[PDB]
Order: C-alpha cells, then structure tokens, then sequence
C-alpha cells in the first residue's frame, strides 16, 4: 500500500530586483535596519495591473 | 516565680494540638449554648474543649457532646449555635416545637450551605427531648434534618433514635421522607464517665460516631465502613442490647445499634442508612459516602476549566484527568473491579452524552458510572464432612 | 530621596514601600477619581507607569483612601500604565485620549457617563462595581435594574478585603488587573474568569451557588468567590446584555481588540487616491492580520473561509455616489469562541 | 519550617554514664553521608529428647552499634581550622579518662534525628580509623577520613523508669 | 486504515490538579516506550525451545525540548524542584492533533517527576536557537482515545 | 501462606537501619531496614499437629 | 548580669535601649545583623562605582548581592522556609529608580530582609491527655 | 513567546568579590545542566507501575573555550591553582544578551573551582586559531532574570 | 586582544643541560593540558548543592610527530632509552612564534621521560610521508611569557 | 609560610623505650601516599539473671597501629643510592637488638604532622613486606615496595605525667 501524504510546508524566499537611483536609497536601509535578531518585517503585495 | 523577667514561667493557658486536617469528615454541632458571644461569623470552628468552653460557655448538654467528641479522636469541628434561649431541665412540648422550627429556618440553613467545608451534620440536642416530650414529634425532627442535608452536595446527617422501643419502631415506619439515604440512626444513649462514675451523664451516641467516622477516614479511606470500632469514654448503653433486637430489619428500615461485647468494648454495630430496600443502591452508609466523595472530588476537577472553549480538546483533558483519578481510587481497593473496565466507565463525546444544541447552549455532559463494594455484615458457616473425596491417595 | 555629595554608597532606609514589579501589556484602565482627591487636577489626565510612579505622586501610602487601595490591587495583579482622570471631567478627556480600552469605575458611580460615552463606534468596555451591601435571592429584581442594559459593561459584585487595607477594596480595581494579566497569558479570546487573585485579596461576602443562579440571567452580575482547592477566583464571564451576539465579555472584548488593531493596521489608507489599487492594498492589510489572529486560536471554525471574510469593491459594498463623497465602506465578519459555562455530571451506579 | 540552616553533628563526651560531668565537645566539619545502626539478639534453641517442638529461648539482647564516617579538610579556601586541632579533639573523646580509669561516654546528636526515641546516641567508641591522605609538602594533612564505630551504653536511671511505666507495680 | 503524521502535538502539564495551558509549544517529544522485563529460564531436558518468565514493567523516560522562552509556570516548577526546595509531582497530557486541531489520541503520564533540565550550549560561531532539553520520569502511562 | 500458616510467627533476631538522605533539619527522609526473624511458633498449635498425624487410636 | 548557682556569672538579656512602639530594632542581635549586611553590601557595591550605569551593571549587582544574601540565609540567618520568604532585592529602572535618577547617575537598590527572634521567654503548659488514648 | 538566539553571550568572573571585566570574550560556553538523581524502587505486588525516589541534585560541568590572548587576570587565576599554589574559588556570571546589549537572563555560578585547562594542538598542516579549552566545576547555580 | 594562529612553533630539547638545536622541525605538537583531580563529597542534609574537594594535579602527555629524517641527537636519545640502555630525562622547550620569528610564549617541560615511539605504516597503495609519532611524558610544566 | 620544601619521612630506631640510646636512622626516598591509623577498644557486655539493662563494661584499650607503604627506586637518573643499602638499613630497625634481646623502638616523624598530639609515632614494627620488582640483569633490584605495620609502644614516663595533669592529687 503506497500511501502518499503531503507533509511539511517548504520555505519561501523571493528575489526582487531594482535599479539604483541617485537620491533613493530604500532597499539598503531595510538590510541595514537589522541588528542581532529582528528586522522590521513588512508585507509585499504584487499585482498585475492595467 | 517572677513572671515578667525572662525565664521559664509555666502558664495555665492551653495551646492547641497539631491538627491533621481530615478533609472529608468534619461535623457541625447545631445546638443551644449558654453564652453565644461570637459576633463576627455565623458558624465557627473549634479545636479543643478548653477553646470551646471559653468560646461557648459551660455546663450544658451540647458541651458534653463536644467533650465526648474530642475524647474519641476527633480533632476539628464546627459549632453553629441556635440563637434562641436554652431550654429547661426537661423539654416542654411548647418548647420542643421551637427547636424543630429553628431547624427548618433559613438562619441555620444558610450557615451550613454557605461554608462548603462541612461533610456531615448532627444535632446532639435532639436527645434532650427524650423525656417528658408528650411519637410523631421525633419524625417531625428527622424530616427537618434530612431536608437540611439537601442544601448543597456533600452533606450527611447522623441523628438520634428514641430510647423507647415502641417509639423507635413507629418512627422508623412513619417517617415517609423522600431523602432517607442521607441519614443514619444510632439507637441507645451512652452512659459516659462524666459526673452527675456513679451516675454518669446520659449522652447522645452520634457525637462518638462522628469521631470514628473521622477516625476511619484517616487510615482506611471513605470506602471503609465505620462500624465495629471501640468507643472510649462510655460505661454502657442505657438500654439493654437484647431489648433492641427488633430494631434491625433486613427487609424494612434498619436502625444501627450499639452493642456491648464482653472483653471487647462498646462498639458500633451496623452501617445502614434509613432505607426501605426496593432495589436501592444507597443501602449502606459507606456507599452513600463514597459516591458523594467522588462527586465532591470530580467537581473540584471540573471546576478548573469552566469558561473554556468547549471544543473537542477540552473534553479529552476532562476525560483524561477524571479517568486518571478514578483509576487512582480503584487501585486503592475502592471500586470492586478485577479490571478497570469492570470498575468504572466515563463517556463525554459529542455524540455519546450531549447533543449539538447542548454544545450551542454551552454545557458539557459527563456520564460517570462506578461500581462499589459490600460490607460483609453476615457470615455463614457450612461445616460439611469430606472423607468422601480423599480418593485412596 | 537623599542629596548626593560624595561618590560612594548611601545606606538610607525607607520603611515599607510595598514595592511591586513593573509590567507591560495592552490594556489601559482609565481610573475614575473622586473629586475630593487633592493630588489630581481636573481637565487633566495624569499617567501612572508603575506603582513607584503613583507613590512618587501621593508621597506616602495610606489605607484610608478609596483610590489608594484601588491602584495597589491593580498593580499587584496585572499592572500596565493607567490614566487617572477625575470624574467630573471624564466626559471630555476619554474621547480626547487614545489608548483607552476599558474604563474603570474605581469606587464611584459612572452609570450616567457610560450611557453617553460608550457607543458602538467607540472602542471602550467599561467595568463597574456591584452593590457593597449584601444582596440575596429576594432582592434579585431590585439591584439588577439599577444598571443599564448596554453590552459594553460588566458588573462584579463582591467587594474585596485585604489584610493591608482598612476600607473595603472595590472589585473593578482588581478586575482591570485581571483583564490585563489574562490578555498577555491566554490572549483576549479566553474568558477572564476562573483565574486567581493575587496580592492577598479576599472577598467580603460569601456567595452561594443558589444565590448566583438569579444574578446570571438577564442583566447579569458576575461574582467572585473562593473555593476549597485554589482560593479566591473570578467566577463570571457575562456582560450586561443577554442577547446571543454580545452575551459574553470575551466576545465583546475580542471585537473591541480587533477594531483597535485593524484601524491601526490600515491607517495608511487615509488621504490616499481612492481608486481600485488602494482597495486591494486595504483588503490584504486586513486579511493577513485576521489570518495571524486565526492561527493563534482566536476565532472558531476549522478553515480560513468559515473563520472570517473581507469583502470590498465598487458595487459589492460601496456605491458610485459613495466614491466621490470620499467613503470606503469595508465589511469584515468574525466568528469568535464561546466559553463553556456549565458542566453537568451524570452518576450512574450500575456499570455495564 | 521556621528557618533553613544546616544542623551539624556534635559529639559530647561525658566522664560518667548519667551525663553530669562534661569532658568536651566536637562539632563535625561536614556531616556524615549515612548512619548505620545495627541491632542483634541471641536466641538458643532448646534441645529435648522427648518432643520435637521448635521453640527457641531468649539469651541476650546485644547493644546497638552506630557506624558513621566523617571527613576533615583544610585544602579548601572556606575552612581554616587545622586538622591537627580537630583530630586531637576527636581522639580525646575515644580516650581513657584518668579520673574514672575508663573511656568517656559519647553523645552523638544532630538536628531532629531521634535515634529510636532518644535525642542523642549515648555510647562509647569501640573503634576509630583515621586515614590521612593528601598532605601538604609541609606534611600537614589536608584530608582525613575518620570511621567511627560506637556501641550503645545508655544510662541506668533512664532504663529503670522505662520498666516502671511499661509494667507498673500497681 | 491510513497512518498519521508526527508533527502536530501539544503537551499540557497538570500542577497539583491545576492545569497549565501556557506551555503547549514544544520542539519535540521523546515518544513513549514501555517494556516488560523478561527472565529467561532454561531447564532440564528442554534444550530446543526457550522459556521466558515475565517480570515487572519498565516504563520509559520522557524527554521534551523547547526553545527558551519567557518564564512560565512550567519553568518555575522545574526550578523549584531542581533547586532542592520541593519534590513535587506533575501530570503530563501529551496528545496528537488532527487537521481541525482535534485530538486523535492522548497519553496521560501520571505523577511525572522532573529529573533533569539542560540548555543547549552557547557558541559564537553558529546560528541556532537555544533550546531547553528537559527530561522527566513518569511512573504510569494511560493511553486514551482512537488511533493510538 | 508461609508454608501452611497465614502468618510468620517468630521473633526478631536482627535489625539493621541504614539512614540515608537526611534533610538539612537532620530529619531522615530515607531509611532501609533489614529485618531477620527466627521462627518461634506456639506450642498448643504444634501439640495438635502431632495428634492428627499420628493418633493414639 | 545574673549569678546562677553552679553555672557561673552570666549575661542575662540582649535588649537595646528601646520603647517598643512596633519597633523592629528591639534586640541587640537584630541591630547588629542588619548593620552587618549593610557593611557587607557596601563592600560589594563599592566594587563597581564609576561604571556605565546601563542595564548590564545592575544585573551584576542584583546577581552578586542575591548570591550573598542566599549564602547568609543558608547559614541559619534570615528566618525563611524558602528564599522568597527570607529576603528580596529589586533594582530595575521602573521599580526603584526614575529616569532622572539614571541621568543624575545613581543606582537605587531596595533590600528587604527578615530576621529571627531570640527565645527569651519559655512557657510550659502541662496538660493531661488520657482523653485521646482512644481505646487502642 | 518567541525564542532567542545563542550567539550573544558574555561571561564575567568574580575573583574574591573583585569583578573581572577584562575577560568577557569567549568562543563558546557549555550550557548549564542540572539533574536530580533518582533511585528506582520496585516493590511487592506493584509490578505494573514504577516508583522513583528522589536523591541529591547533580550539577553539570561548565566548559568554555576562547582564543588564546594576552595574559589576563583570568589566566593568572588558572595558572595559580593548576600549579599547586592556591586552591581558590571564583564566581562566574554568564549572561545572554539582547540586541541593545542588555542582558536577558544571567546564571550566577557560585564557588566554581577551576578543574582543567587545555590548549588546542599545534599543527603545521592546517590553519586554525589556538584555543584554550578551560573547564571549571561549579557547586551551585542560581538562574536570574526574564527569558531563562 | 586579537588571537594568534597555530602553525608556527618550534620545540627544542635539552639533553643533560646541553641544548639540542638540530631538531626544531615538527609536523604537530599535542597541546599541553593539565587537570586538577577532584573528589566530590556529598554530605548530610546538603542535598541541593555539590561540594568538590581538590586533589593532586594530573599533567597531560605530550605527543609530537615529525617526518622521518636523517639520524640526529633526538633520535639517538629515544633509541638509547627504548633499547633498555639508560633511563634518562630530557627537558623540552615548546614555543610559539611571531611573524618576525620571535617567541610569543614558551612552555618548558621539565624532566620529560620518553615513553613511546611509533612510525607510520608502510603501504604501497598510497602516497604519504613516513612520520615518527613519538610521545613523551613530562612531570612539570612552567609556562613563560606573554600571550599564553 | 617561611619556606617551600619537602619534609620527608624519617624512622629513628631507639634501643630503649624512653628514647635515650640511638640505633640509627632511615630517611625515606619518596614519602608514603597515605597513613592509616587504627584504634580499637574491647567492651564486654555484662550478663545478669535479674535485670535487662544494657550496660557494657570496659576491658582493654588496644594500642594504635600505623600502616604505611614506601617505595625505593634506582632506575631513575635522579637517584643513585642502591636499594641493598637502604633495605639493609630498614631491616636493621625491625631487628632483634642484641643488647636488650628485644626489637628496637621506632619513631616515625615528618614535618608538622602530629600523630594525635605527639610529634612522632613511637612504636615497634609488627610486620614488614618487601616486594621486589624490576631487577636489572645484574640482578640488582631497581624497585622495591615495602609495607610497614607498626604497633604503638609509648614511653611510660610520658604516660605517668599525663595522668597527673588530668586527675591531680591536690
């Protein structure tokens, strides 16, 4: 009897890419905000538009 | 003998004994006292007689029941005094109704039902009406007492029987209460060794039995029957034993008798409730006190998770904690089983005990069935001769 | 406080400060203050961060004041920073104050204020006291109608007594500590009954079960009472209204703890361009809050589609005339847990 | 209950059996790990030519024997009393008293330990076994493992009045 | 029928008949073994088949580790008994869970004595959670439910 | 049954108390007694076992 | 100072000059014990004067003084059945000190400790107890 | 609540009630275990459930290694006791650290006797830091703070 | 301060107060451990904290291997004592080295008795240097310098 | 305190009990690891027909017994005194003196070790157990493990004056 069940949910890491701009420094101050254990975690919404 | 300077000065004040605090057997003495000085509470706890005499006066009939309760081995007790006047030397019929109307009053029913520590009640003042009372006046006092043991779960009533044998058989037959299993009647009045050894004071028997109920609770649990144990300070039952041989009835209502065995002491003989055996299960005193011991210790487990989400999880935490306690009572020799499915059983599921609306109404229904044991009151020898089966080696 | 002159150690004593530990939670009791108190100014709300900060204000502790024994029993049980507002200006300061989730009648009568203050739109849940006299089965119809029937209030009858106090201690003091000590441990959705009282608090009047059978129906009065196994504990989880929507305080307190944490979760949507990409950024900011509340066991059900729903959109919930008036109507539904009030025990004697 | 502190073993030597004269004390550094009390009674079985009933008579009840071990130390920084001082104090209890020409009567006691209904263990030292280990290079010993063996010698005016309360004359 | 998976579980403690619902999050639980000890007795002319005599039952030892968290009534219990204050018993209810977070089977572990308590080691060189490998010895085990 | 008696009638020949694990109040919390008895049975019981084994008549 | 026959000349009484209106420093040994734990907690608190006054150097003071008061409690010194009944210390930034007392540069430690009583009176009662022999 | 990580720690020593703030940099610390020893007593007719009797508490052994550095008051302490001069005690305060370098919980290890001291081996063939695996036996442990 | 690396070292021998500067090239050296032996004594009513009693110090055993080279005054010393001729002592000075080939710290190992001497195995199937795993027991160790 | 150097075991043999004549010394190469002193006292329990009081009388206090082991060596490069020289010196202390026709009186002493309030252990050798191992191929022994067993014989003019300071006449 070849029972198959789905088990553990596997991890999710997404990779989102941006050109740099002369005044805007936005992605670095998120990777700089991390001290030892915690970051300010945000939520991402992606949406195909008109 | 300098009492203010530091040293070793002996005093007359008696300090208390180290109490053991037996939780499942503690009496109240509801009777007339001479002093009545306590102004804070309703019913107060006493520990010794020397603490009681300072707290409730001296030289009354209710003191000699406390004095005999602390001699037979009881260590804690409550006293709820009646607020009316102390009666005469003999009880008049105009005054004996004032006691039983005070036993139906809510002034003494609220102090018992509000305290929730007492497990059995008793009146030592009912034997005060044994002289010059006039038969139905005794039954009017018993029906008041057995009703008083209905205010809250764990209550029992030890109660006095009349000394006259015709009056005892009539009050057994003409009782007619629907709560008879909460009582037990012990027949003869004891002649204790307190003055007025020549004329020892005649005493209620129930003050001594409440100490040996507490004494057999300390070592052999509630499941052991309180009969066949010696009484300390008594000389004799004031009535003969052979005169009361018609008090025990195996088919009708049976009344517990106090026997005098030569060389073996004065003993309680019989553990029966007031009961007319039409297939009744609460026939013996120990069966009524065991099944009310497992209600009052399953409510302490079921109180711990009132106001819980009532899902399928909090039933398995209730079906698991009560199964683990009833098995712990079964492995102490308490429940008559060769295996655990023969001794007891509990059921709690949403399709076994409760409906789908009883979950919506917010109630759990637990169904505990449990077997109990029998006390071995009759023993029958047969004496057969058996050289028939020696079988030629 | 001693002045410091030389660098070193000072051995100065201070007898009997009765010191308690500082605590952090999310439950902020506005304490009503009687007008004869001197260390309060009206049309002002002073803030008490810990028991040492109150004791800095009043100077020294005395067990005569109905407020002084009130805030000690609050910080002995739950803690958290509280606002001390005088009663005669309490109607102006509570709409002013943010971080207000429960309004405590300390020892005063607020029944005229709660009728205008507590609204469906606001986020308060007041608590006040039962009568300080003994009440029986016979007086069950008289003292029950002395309160209003709003679903935003809870009544605890038996006033407290403690060994360190002389005046009786009002039970809305300790019940704001209990509301803040249970929300940290078991979350908001669990009932704040069946929990012990710390600080040596003891009830004044013994309550029977047959007494509590008449004060649980209708405009219910929750009661605290001591038991043999554990000691004194809270034994009620019913609000004043007896409809099935808001009957239990954990239902009313969850919906009030939801709304204060939704409206700060999607407060970015203010003065944003009101079109469609603002809307799905709003329905997603709510939906992964409610999912995080779903996984902790706060809502009933088994799936995420029987648990909650967030539905917005043009024509689904808002009309076109509501767009150019500047209105985003949001419909959110929840399914909270109900507690088990009764447990009955059926004792068969004959085992099969 | 009231407090929380170590009760320590003390051996009080008395010159007489009754306990009236005092000869000196010795408090232990560390308590013993275990205390072993050994009782013994001698029974002789009666032989008879006629009958075959198994019935053993009573001959003598040998006295009790307590056996405890102690350790003394001076390596550690907490303790500074030298072991020559304490072993001189201990051998002066297992010693022939020049006043009475016998050994001295010891009374071991510590805490709430009743030694079968006596607060002390009255008896004299039957043996003593010092085992020096770990000397300094000054040859001062820094660890000593004494093994005491006592035998019970209780007072007679105590044992006269236990018989009277057990079997009175009237 | 079909087997079940081993990564939904909760374990709640009972401190002196007072339940402890704050401490149900554990990393792993040891799995409950019991064994009937057996004395083999070989005899006489029977030298072709063994003969095993039963003996007492030897219950296993329950270990369970969790990440180190804020101090709780579980941690105050182990610290009270492993600092020599009070030797007290605690009952453990270990249950499997369904998909709807309903219990399949539960093991009640009566009178479990907390034996040892061990944290993971600090190290600066690797990134891992500090865990609390705490191990307690029970003296009876009463399986209860469906799907054992 | 201790070979056909419900009890073991006899007196104590030895007794060996081994105190371990005291409290710091020096109350002992564990004690391992070793009893050694020797059989002293009643004579009026053993008089009547001989009569049923070898009777006079 | 009393003269006991056969027992020598003895000091009899350990009392300070005191009028007992709920006073705690009634006996000589209570005044000398509480001044023994000031003069041995100052020797621990002197060791880290001029330290950065962060949250770290309080836990090194709350740890070293808790470890010494427990070492005095386990010698029979402080009247407790458990360590939370004998003594207690508190040092936090929201328990004892304010935010200005950190800015002023001071630590506030609050040591409470229980003490013992000397047993100067002894009272014998002598009650007779054949009442409770209870017929074996 | 949420667990903590195991790569922020400092351990300071107390040499005769004089603190030692020079020696807080360590590679790893062993993690502190204590165990209540248990004697199982099986008895009589009870051959279906065990019965465990408590005994004395057995504390663990604290090892902690560091890179070999300039000589310090820690190193002069171990060299003094392991050359047979003076058997002296030293108290150890091991604390976790927050993100703001505040202590979460601290373990005070009273009267810790320095037992052994071991360097890593030289070898010409591999590149690694010389470490000082030094191990000391404490006789009591008093946990203090929040988040144990 | 900053740690040091473990692949610069030299070890010179002292044969009867005559130094041996030909034999400083070694593959690895064992790293020097010493340990204070400890007898735990549990006592009386103190069953919540241990009590450790010091004992004698147990020094480690120094192993050091080198590639097999031309015969030297080191090899003539081991061959003299392990052929039963003469039981003689030899003092070993093991020192770390700086970048400028200056010594950081040195360990002097007085009266080291050469115990064993073991070559690697020949094998035709693999290519490796024949080494001389030679191991000698010292009876005292006196650390000297900075950066221990 | 003042210096740091090994005190070593010396056994001085005297021909008489008082310690006036000297018969020779022997200093140990390496000190013993451990020193075990064993005391013993004999008590006889009084039997009586009438009473049952447990009271054991005192019979005799057996003398002390010191038991030490030594090792002698000539393998090592540090030591060069041969073991035939030292074992001849040691057997001449456990030897029948031809002057007094008895054995000689030994006085073991080293450092600040008091042997329960005497700086020396005065007594004679009761046993001696040489265990030769590891000979050279010249059959000279290079390792010897002696086990000495002494029994205490102390002077009488010392013990006469301890009784007078313990129980004086006046």
């Amino acid at each position: 009897n070849w029972f198959k069940m789905p088990g553990q949910s596997q991890s999710t890491n997404i990779t989102l890419r941006k050109g740099v701009f002369p005044g805007k420094t936005e992605l670095f101050d998120w990777i700089n905000s991390i001290q030892l254990n915690q970051v300010e975690k945000k939520d991402i919404t992606i949406s195909l538009t008109n | 003998m300098e009492r203010l300077q530091p040293g070793v000065t002996l005093t007359e004040s008696i300090i208390t004994m180290g109490q053991q605090e037996i939780p499942s057997a503690v009496p109240v003495f509801i009777g007339y006292t001479v002093r009545y000085p306590e102004q804070s509470e309703a019913s107060v706890r006493i520990d010794s007689l020397a603490e009681y005499t300072s707290l409730f006066g001296d030289d009354h009939v209710m003191m000699f029941a406390v004095r005999h309760y602390f001699d037979n081995g009881g260590q804690q007790a409550f006293v709820l005094p009646l607020k009316d006047n102390m009666p005469s030397v003999e009880m008049t019929t105009a005054e004996a109704e004032n006691l039983i109307a005070a036993l139906r009053s809510a002034t003494v029913s609220e102090a018992i039902g509000g305290h929730s520590q007492i497990t059995l009640i008793l009146v030592p003042d009912m034997a005060r009406l044994n002289d010059s009372d006039i038969v139905s006046l005794w039954s009017q006092g018993w029906e008041a007492l057995l009703q008083l043991s209905q205010v809250r779960p764990n209550l029992f009533v030890l109660l006095d029987a009349p000394d006259n044998v015709e009056q005892a058989q009539k009050c057994m037959t003409t009782l007619s209460s629907d709560y008879r299993q909460w009582g037990a009647a012990y027949w003869p009045r004891l002649e204790t060794t307190y003055q007025k050894i020549f004329q020892g004071t005649v005493l209620s028997p129930t003050a001594a039995v409440a100490a040996v109920i507490q004494r057999t609770d300390n070592d052999a649990g509630v499941w052991k029957a309180p009969a066949n144990i010696a009484l300390s300070q008594v000389i004799r039952p004031v009535k003969s034993y052979l005169q009361g041989s018609v008090l025990f009835n195996s088919s009708g209502t049976s009344l517990n008798v106090i026997r005098s065995f030569p060389g073996k002491g004065i003993r309680v003989w019989g553990c029966r409730t007031l009961e007319n055996t039409d297939n009744t299960q609460w026939r013996y005193l120990q069966t009524r006190r065991l099944v009310s011991y497992v209600t009052a210790h399953l409510t302490q487990l079921a109180r711990m998770y009132v106001f819980e989400p009532n899902n399928e999880l909090t039933w398995m935490k209730l079906k698991g904690q009560s199964y683990n306690w009833l098995r712990q009572l079964w492995l102490q020799g308490g429940l008559y089983g060769s295996q655990e499915d023969e001794a007891f059983n509990i059921l709690l599921g949403v399709n076994e005990t409760m409906t789908e609306d009883d979950v919506r109404a917010g109630k759990m229904i637990m169904k505990v069935e449990l077997a109990v044991l029998f006390p071995a009151e009759f023993i029958e020898i047969s004496l057969v001769f058996n050289t028939q089966t020696e079988a030629l080696s | 406080t001693t002045v410091t002159s030389y660098p070193g150690v000072y051995i100065e004593e201070l007898n009997s400060l009765a010191l308690s530990v500082s605590n952090s939670a999310t439950a902020v009791p506005v304490f009503a203050v009687d007008e004869q108190n001197q260390y309060i100014s009206e049309d002002n709300a002073i803030r008490i961060n810990s028991w040492m900060d109150y004791l800095n204000l009043i100077g020294n502790f005395n067990n005569e004041d109905k407020l002084d024994v009130s805030v000690r029993a609050y910080f002995a049980n739950g803690g958290g920073y509280c606002y001390l507002v005088k009663t005669t200006s309490l109607e102006k300061i509570i709409p002013t104050l943010d971080d207000v989730t429960l309004l405590v009648a300390a020892g005063e009568d607020i029944k005229t204020t709660v009728d205008v203050l507590c609204q469906p739109g606001k986020g308060l849940f007041a608590v006040f006291d039962g009568p300080e006299t003994e009440l029986t089965i016979n007086g069950a119809e008289e003292a029950k109608q002395a309160y209003t029937a709003t679903p935003f209030a809870a009544v605890y009858y038996p006033w407290l007594k403690a060994d360190w106090a002389n005046i009786d201690i009002p039970p809305s003091a300790v019940m704001a500590g209990v509301y803040a000590s249970v929300d940290l441990s078991r979350g908001v959705w669990k009932a704040p009954a069946n929990v012990a009282l710390k600080g040596g608090l003891e009830p004044k009047f013994l309550v029977t079960d047959e007494l509590q059978g008449e004060y649980n129906t209708g405009r219910a009065i929750n009661m605290i009472r001591n038991f043999s196994n554990t000691g004194t504990t809270v034994w009620g989880a019913r609000t004043l209204e007896d409809k099935d929507n808001w009957r239990y305080v954990p239902v009313r307190r969850l919906f009030n703890s939801v709304e204060r944490d939704i409206k700060r979760a999607m407060s970015f949507a203010m003065f944003e361009p009101n079109n469609q990409p603002t809307w799905e950024r709003v329905r997603a900011a709510i939906s992964n809050y409610l999912y995080s509340l779903w996984q902790q066991g706060g809502l009933a059900g088994s799936k995420e589609e029987d648990a909650y729903f967030v539905q917005i959109g043009k024509g689904i919930t808002m009309t076109q005339e509501q767009i150019d008036a500047g209105q985003m109507i949001v419909k959110v539904g929840l399914a909270a847990v109900r507690p088990a009030e009764f447990i009955i025990l059926q004792f068969t004697q004959d085992v099969e | 209950l009231i407090e929380r502190g170590l009760a320590k073993l003390t051996i009080n030597a008395y010159k007489d059996r009754e306990g009236k004269i005092r000869a000196g004390t010795l408090q232990a550094m560390y308590n013993p790990d275990s205390l072993q009390l050994d009782y013994q009674t001698d029974y002789q079985q009666s032989q008879a030519i006629n009958s075959e009933k198994q019935s053993s008579i009573y001959v003598q009840a040998k006295p009790a024997g307590l056996s405890l071990e102690l350790i003394f130390d001076a390596t550690m920084p907490g303790n500074k009393t030298p072991i020559e001082e304490q072993l001189m104090q201990l051998k002066q209890l297992c010693s022939v008293d020049a006043t009475s020409n016998e050994t001295r009567f010891l009374q071991v006691k510590w805490g709430k330990m009743r030694w079968e209904s006596r607060g002390y263990f009255a008896g004299r030292a039957k043996s003593l076994s010092v085992n020096y280990t770990l000397f300094d290079r000054d040859a001062t010993p820094l660890r000593v493992r004494v093994i005491l063996a006592l035998v019970a010698d209780e007072s007679l005016v105590l044992q006269e009045t236990e018989q009277n309360l057990q079997s009175p004359a009237k | 029928y079909t087997p079940v998976v081993s990564h939904r579980f909760m374990a709640s403690f009972i401190f002196n008949r007072i339940p402890d619902p704050l401490d149900i999050r554990f990393q792993r639980i040891s799995g409950l073994s019991r064994e009937l000890q057996v004395t083999q007795y070989s005899e006489g002319g029977e030298n072709a088949r063994n003969n095993y005599l039963a003996e007492k039952i030897q219950h296993g030892t329950l270990t369970l580790e969790r990440g180190v968290m804020t101090v709780s009534p579980l941690t105050w219990m182990f610290d009270r008994v492993l600092s020599g204050e009070k030797i007290a018993y605690a009952d453990v209810v270990v249950m499997l869970l369904n998909e709807n977070s309903l219990p399949l089977s539960s093991w009640t572990l009566s009178n479990a004595l907390p034996v040892r308590w061990q944290t993971s080691d600090f190290d600066a060189n690797s990134n891992a959670i500090l865990v609390n490998t705490l191990e307690l010895r029970y003296q009876d085990m009463r399986w209860l439910g469906v799907k054992i």
